[PDB]
């Protein structure tokens, strides 16, 4: 389950 | 190995433009590198007037270049000029043909890189931990170029992992911050996307549903 707990930087 | 020629003709082999020290980097080409007090030896030997002296360097040993003597990983942070001289293929290998390699080391050798206004001796290519994203601890570590492309890191991960063709994926990078910054073009280069050794790289796969996993997590 590792992956859903990073978050996504959001591109500029 | 041969004989030894005389001093000046080492020194022209070894030094000259053509074939040696100072021949032009040329996107490809194998160097390798010497440790500096050697070459600086050798470099007194030759330049001394004397075949017979004891300043003769013996046999090249690299032994300071490396991490250990088990893996021979390089030491980081090398400086070419203070820890090592680099040589051509060719003056490497008259070199050991002359005054013989350490027993059991292996040699130190790069590749030209082309890069957007320069060539350059890449010392430290990218070592990228590929994993799947449904688990981020199998990982298989691939060493890159920093000119190879996205997408060559991105056909590895498939062939590493055995994806099939038929399956959609993409790429990741966990960032030093812990988040993940996706890499959305797989024409740029290793270098381009600022990938580093060690650095974690996620192939996400499209669930069957059509969903991908991402959309899951925390924009």
């Amino acid at each position: 389950g590792e992956f859903y707990k990073l978050k996504i930087r959001t591109p500029r | 190995h041969e004989e030894l020629p005389g001093l000046d003709s080492q020194w022209r082999q070894i030094e000259n433009g053509e074939s040696g020290r100072e021949r032009p980097l040329r996107a490809g080409e194998s160097w390798f590198l010497v440790e500096k007090h050697w070459y600086k030896q050798w470099e007194a030997y030759v330049q001394g007037g004397d075949q017979d002296s004891s300043t003769f360097p013996g046999c090249i040993n690299n032994a300071t270049l490396f991490q250990d003597e088990i893996n021979w990983r390089l030491k980081e942070g090398l400086v070419e000029g203070e820890d090592y001289v680099l040589l051509p293929a060719a003056a490497w290998h008259y070199l050991v043909s002359w005054y013989g390699l350490e027993h059991g080391q292996p040699p130190i050798e790069r590749k030209v890189i082309e890069l957007p206004n320069i060539q350059k001796v890449e010392v430290y290519p990218v070592e990228l931990l590929l994993v799947r994203h449904n688990d981020l601890g199998k990982s298989h570590t691939v060493q890159f170029s920093h000119t190879d492309s996205i997408g060559l890191v991105l056909r590895t991960a498939r062939e590493r992992f055995l994806v099939e063709p038929q399956e959609d994926t993409r790429l990741w990078a966990k960032n030093s911050e812990g988040s993940l910054d996706r890499l959305y073009d797989t024409h740029i280069t290793v270098l381009d996307a600022a990938l580093e050794t060690g650095q974690l790289i996620i192939m996400e796969t499209r669930k069957k549903d059509g969903t991908w996993p991402s959309a899951q997590l925390e924009h």
